[PDB]
């Protein structure tokens, strides 16, 4: 501040949402705008990223690991949730000394 | 979240699957077997929680004010840093106007 | 039953240790800035002071027509011991027989003596490690490269010759 | 938009002006719906909130 | 061995984060992994001097955890501080959400 | 119109009083500061010990 | 373990997978029988895979068919593809090859959509 | 007091740290059972049952190697299997820390010329056998030239202004060549007309001028004033 | 050989057994690392063919600018040169020095365009499957790794039918029709 009042440079108080409009809650302001609008950005940039991989897959693509990687009925990805350094079913003697 | 559709998602590449695992519902044998000790161990692993979740948030908060910290030192290095570069570019040109 | 892909073996120049590139196969150290020093001060140097020459300032002195110690006793009000290392009294030695002057002038049993112990004598290298280590030192010099070096370098009093006298700088306790 | 006019010929009368969000997001106002009468069709710069109040500055 | 790692697992947890167990206390930033050797050793403190660093037998304990699980001013300020940690961390996500939601359809 | 001013700087004295014990406290910040001795028993360090760190200075 | 094998069947946006495996002569769509496929008037277009070559070929495989997709027609469409396809294929692979083209050789006279679909479409003028 | 810590190696081999809430420098204890002068023990049940070995604390305000070890030295040459001559030996404070650091398979000669230290260092020589004691002044090596051989590391903890030339004499009558030489300078006992930056430096050019090449020196700052350790390596042929 | 000493070093600089100046940085043997070529002489064979189309670019340099039996032969060359996609436009001439390299003539050979295309995943496992007899362009099978392919060819880089790698992976995706025979 060289040739600023402080007088001048006060603090400008923000507006709450009107009491008739208070259901829908918190009249959002630029701030709240921007950190919605740069989310969905980025988000809308990732989807895009993955729909470019999708239209250039290749389907010549053999990798080792499509033999213990399987899929469901839907096509999807099936993680099993448990392990990958463990089994899921264990065998008869595991069972008989568990039990 | 980011909501990838799954016309999208079983369509991707093997690199660029996405391992979203589903939720259990069935009463697994390991997880109705499994014992969990009660009274002081479950205020011990009470405790440790708390511990943990201090100490992480405290780490947290300490670099968040670090990067406060370091984008206003930045600004004023960047500030120093170009005045110095045009005292530089204007005693170049004096010392060859010189000579 | 072979092997599939099968190659000559050859050396492989960024893996093999017996050519000279590959033969390549923590504690960390911070040191603490000096007791002897406030923020910049050097609170801790207090007359007698002692202070290194070096060959440039030699010089500025015989052609201002200054004495060494007499000049340095009347710019710091102090009483000095002025330290000839043997790099700077090597240099001396070097610089030929046009510095015959400067060199017997530089031997004077007023001005003290130490004895550096390394390769070569590069009297700035000396002079620079020297001072950094211990902070109890002036540093005479008229080096622009040195004088630079020096007073980078916090808590340590510069003298120079400058006009018809020695100046002294980073010495806070002048009058 | 719901009512800063009271009929279809006061936003025919302010066709095409812009308008803003409080959030700053701009906009312009298009053409009036026929049956609720003050209420408007606005197209803005990206997907606004149920939240806002919209803003026609005029002297 | 781990069966012996699998008993001082929690206090090496302690040790590691130290830094949050006082409000006052503001140790200088290492990392401390879990050494690959170590010992766990009770402190003697001979029948010399009393009273000043003596805990009794009646205090007396078997972990660092159960000292400070012990301690009745650090349960305050555990349990306090991850109060405000939680409120802090649930400020606007799921409940808040929904609650707005409600709010715009309960009228 | 005058800025917000300061009680410390309202007396000359009082301003290098708590801008000595300023610098004195970011003395101990940059240099380990000699505090006088052994207080009472030797508790331990109470900061924490590194054994990575040297913070000596080697020659040349 | 067992000896069994996958075909396709598809029109419009139909689409049926047949796994044929060697079994008692079971032939079930979406888990019920195949005699419930609906609506009712295309059963026989559902059928005749079978009735072309004769129920002797399906009395030791059982065929199960998943159908998704689609419309009523599209998906006995599919359904009838999937099944036709799905009987060659095995007695391709596990049956002998002069049954295997005996079975080709009915299916591409009464229709080779049964086997060969009518896939990319326009044409444009 | 009755607290419970974690014991961990140290950088430098053969001392530990153990980590509580305050953590502490420790050594091993070659005599398990007692303390030597009132320091705080730590004992670990190690594993025929596990046994109980013991450790002790070792307090940077009443040992200037123990400052230096915990301001942080580069290199110690006390280590595990040595031998270090102690010169000063003003008690048995230190050169029992130093002797447990050094093992059973090293030795340590302690050096005091006072004899009621003396007594104290033969009878804490009894419970620790790799202690031997040496009741002479260090001012003249040759008093005792019969008693010692070839140490590996030399420690200075007098106090006197000669000292640079009785850490001279003893090294060039027991030192070996590249072996160690950890010197504590005390600013004021060598003289309190100059500045401590000034001893410092005459003291390394003392040194060096005896053909002792100064590798680092530390100050030892929260725990002694105008102290200083200097760790150097009797180079004996080329300090260049 | 032994880490000579220093009066060793001195006495004798120039010996080392390992790297003569005849290897020029054993760029052969990098590059074979690199792209890994089967058998030696291959990298030889790319630089003749290299230095004879730097040599044919010099003497159309060296014709005067106006005749078109020159301005044919530099186009016909450089749309050659782009037909077999050892290039990947058609620049300048200039390029015919600047680009043409032993290494992008190697990028066109046919483990390192299916490492490319991501149909292998390393070159050396591109190798495995075409020594095992996998992969075809077009109709016909390949062999041997020296077959480079063209521009038009990087379309039909595809497995033969059995080929239990693309069963694999049909059965991975788990769109494994069958009546296809794989
Ligand atoms: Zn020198």
């Amino acid at each position: 501040a060289k040739l600023v009042h402080d007088v001048q440079k006060k603090q400008h108080r923000e507006r709450s949402q009107l009491t008739s409009r208070s259901r829908y809650g918190f009249l959002e302001k630029h701030k709240d705008y921007v950190k919605r609008a740069q989310d969905f950005h980025r988000k809308q940039s990732t989807l895009k990223v993955l729909r470019e991989k999708a239209k250039e897959r290749n389907p010549d693509e053999y990798y080792h690991a499509m033999h213990s990687r399987k899929t469901d009925a839907k096509g999807l990805l099936i993680s099993s949730r448990h392990g990958d350094e463990e089994d899921e079913s264990l065998s008869m003697d595991q069972v008989k000394l568990l039990k | 979240g980011l909501k990838v559709p799954k016309a999208v998602q079983k369509e991707l590449p093997f690199k660029s699957q996405i391992h979203q695992m589903k939720p259990q519902k069935k009463k697994t044998y390991m997880a109705k077997r499994a014992v969990v000790l009660g009274g002081d161990e479950k205020k011990a692993r009470s405790f440790i929680q708390k511990v943990l979740t201090i100490s992480k948030a405290k780490d947290s908060k300490r670099k968040e004010q670090k990067a406060s910290q370091r984008k206003e030192r930045l600004k004023k290095l960047a500030k120093m840093e170009e005045e110095k570069s045009q005292r530089d570019k204007e005693k170049k040109k004096e010392y060859f106007a010189q000579n | 039953t072979r092997k599939f892909g099968l190659v000559k073996r050859t050396l492989n120049t960024k893996k093999d240790q017996r050519l000279k590139k590959n033969q390549e196969n923590l504690t960390r150290n911070i040191p603490q800035v000096s007791s002897a020093l406030f923020f910049q001060y050097n609170q801790a140097i207090k007359p007698p002071y002692q202070v290194l020459i070096d060959t440039n300032f030699i010089n500025f002195s015989i052609q201002k027509k200054v004495d060494i110690v007499r000049g340095m006793m009347d710019c710091l009000l102090a009483k000095c011991n002025p330290l000839i290392t043997d790099c700077v009294m090597a240099e001396l030695e070097k610089l030929g027989p046009k510095y015959r002057i400067a060199l017997k002038l530089a031997r004077d049993p007023r001005i003290k003596r130490l004895s550096c112990s390394h390769k070569g004598t590069y009297a700035d290298d000396c002079l620079v490690h020297r001072v950094l280590q211990h902070k109890c030192y002036i540093v005479a010099t008229n080096d622009a490269g040195l004088k630079q070096r020096i007073r980078k370098i916090p808590g340590i009093p510069l003298m120079s010759v400058g006009g018809h006298a020695y100046v002294i700088e980073k010495l806070p306790d002048v009058f | 938009i719901k009512d800063m006019f009271s009929s279809a010929m006061e936003v025919a009368r302010f066709e095409g002006a812009q308008i803003k969000t409080v959030s700053g997001i701009r906009g312009e106002i298009k053409r009036a719906l026929s049956k609720p009468e003050g209420h408007y069709r606005a197209a803005f710069e990206d997907k606004i909130l149920m939240s806002d109040i919209v803003i026609l500055r005029s002297w | 061995d781990d069966n012996m790692r699998r008993e001082v697992q929690r206090d090496l947890l302690l040790i590691k984060h130290r830094a949050a167990l006082d409000p006052k206390r503001h140790y200088k930033k290492q990392r401390w992994e879990v050494p690959e050797r170590f010992a766990i050793g009770t402190i003697i403190e001979d029948k010399s001097e009393f009273y000043s660093s003596r805990m009794n037998r009646k205090e007396r304990k078997s972990t660092i955890l159960e000292t400070l699980m012990g301690d009745e001013a650090s349960n305050k300020y555990f349990k306090r501080k991850y109060n405000e940690i939680q409120e802090k961390s649930t400020s606007g996500r799921k409940a808040h959400y929904k609650k707005m939601k409600e709010m715009r359809k309960k009228r | 119109l005058t800025p917000k001013r300061n009680k410390d700087n309202r007396n000359s004295r009082v301003k290098k009083r708590k801008k000595y014990q300023k610098a004195q406290k970011k003395l101990k910040s940059v240099r380990a500061v000699y505090s006088g001795g052994q207080s009472g028993v030797y508790e331990g360090e109470k900061t924490g010990i590194k054994k990575g760190l040297t913070r000596s200075v080697k020659f040349k | 373990a067992v000896p069994s094998v996958q075909t396709f069947g598809k029109k419009k946006s139909a689409t049926a997978v047949a796994h044929v495996k060697a079994g008692k002569g079971l032939i079930k769509v979406n888990g019920s029988p195949i005699t419930l496929v609906e609506p009712e008037i295309l059963r026989f277009k559902v059928y005749e895979p079978l009735l072309l070559v004769g129920l002797d070929k399906f009395s030791n495989i059982d065929i199960r068919v998943r159908v998704t997709g689609g419309g009523h027609v599209s998906q006995v469409y599919a359904i009838r593809q999937a099944i036709a396809k799905g009987l060659v294929a095995y007695h391709q692979k596990y049956v002998d090859e002069q049954s295997k083209n005996e079975l080709k050789k009915a299916f591409t006279s009464y229709d080779r959509t049964l086997l060969i679909a009518d896939s990319r479409r326009p044409e444009p003028k | 007091g009755g607290a419970k810590v974690v014991i961990e190696p140290h950088r430098h081999a053969g001392v530990y740290i153990a980590r509580g809430k305050e953590d502490l420098l420790v050594t091993k204890n070659m005599a398990p059972g007692e303390s030597v002068y009132g320091e705080k023990r730590i004992s670990v049940e190690e594993p025929v049952p596990p046994t109980k070995v013991e450790y002790r604390v070792w307090n940077p305000f009443r040992s200037k190697l123990a400052a230096g070890i915990m301001g942080g030295l580069d290199e110690l040459f006390i280590a595990p299997g040595k031998k270090v001559l102690y010169l000063g030996a003003a008690s048995g404070t230190s050169v029992s820390h130093v002797s447990d650091v050094v093992g059973p398979e090293g030795v340590v000669y302690a050096v005091e010329f006072s004899h009621r230290p003396g007594r104290e260092l033969i009878s804490m020589a009894k419970k620790r056998p790799n202690i031997i004691p040496i009741i002479e002044d260090a001012r003249h090596p040759q008093k005792y030239r019969m008693l010692i051989g070839m140490v590996d590391c030399v420690f200075a903890d007098v106090a006197q202004p000669d000292q640079a030339r009785i850490i001279a004499l003893n090294s060039h009558m027991f030192l070996k060549d590249q072996g160690g030489v950890v010197i504590s300078i005390k600013a004021n006992c060598i003289d309190s007309t100059v500045d401590a930056e000034t001893v410092f430096a005459r003291e390394v050019q003392k040194l060096r001028e005896e053909r002792i090449k100064p590798l680092e020196q530390l100050t030892l700052e929260p725990y002694e004033r105008d102290h200083c350790i200097v760790v150097g390596r009797y180079m004996r042929s080329g300090l260049k | 050989v032994r880490k000579l000493k220093h009066h060793e070093q001195k006495l004798l600089k120039k010996v080392d057994f390992l790297e003569w100046k005849q290897d020029q940085g054993h760029r052969d043997t990098q590059v074979m690392r690199t792209y890994h070529i089967q058998n030696r002489e291959d990298y030889h064979k790319y630089n003749r063919i290299c230095g004879d189309i730097r040599r044919l670019a010099n003497k159309l340099s060296l014709l005067p600018p106006t005749d078109p039996f020159r301005r044919k032969h530099e186009q016909l060359l450089l749309d050659k040169l782009y037909a077999m996609g050892v290039l990947t436009t058609k620049s300048k001439i200039s390029d015919l020095e600047n680009k043409v390299t032993v290494s992008a003539i190697c990028r066109r050979r046919l483990p390192v365009i299916m490492h490319r295309l991501k149909m292998a995943e390393t070159i050396q496992d591109a190798v495995k499957f075409i020594e095992q007899g996998h992969v075809r362009v077009g109709p016909n099978l390949i062999n041997d790794p020296a077959y480079l392919v063209t521009r038009n060819m990087e379309d039909y880089v595809t497995w033969v039918d059995n080929s239990k790698i693309k069963k694999t992976l049909l059965r991975y995706r788990n769109q494994i029709d069958d009546f296809d025979f794989s």
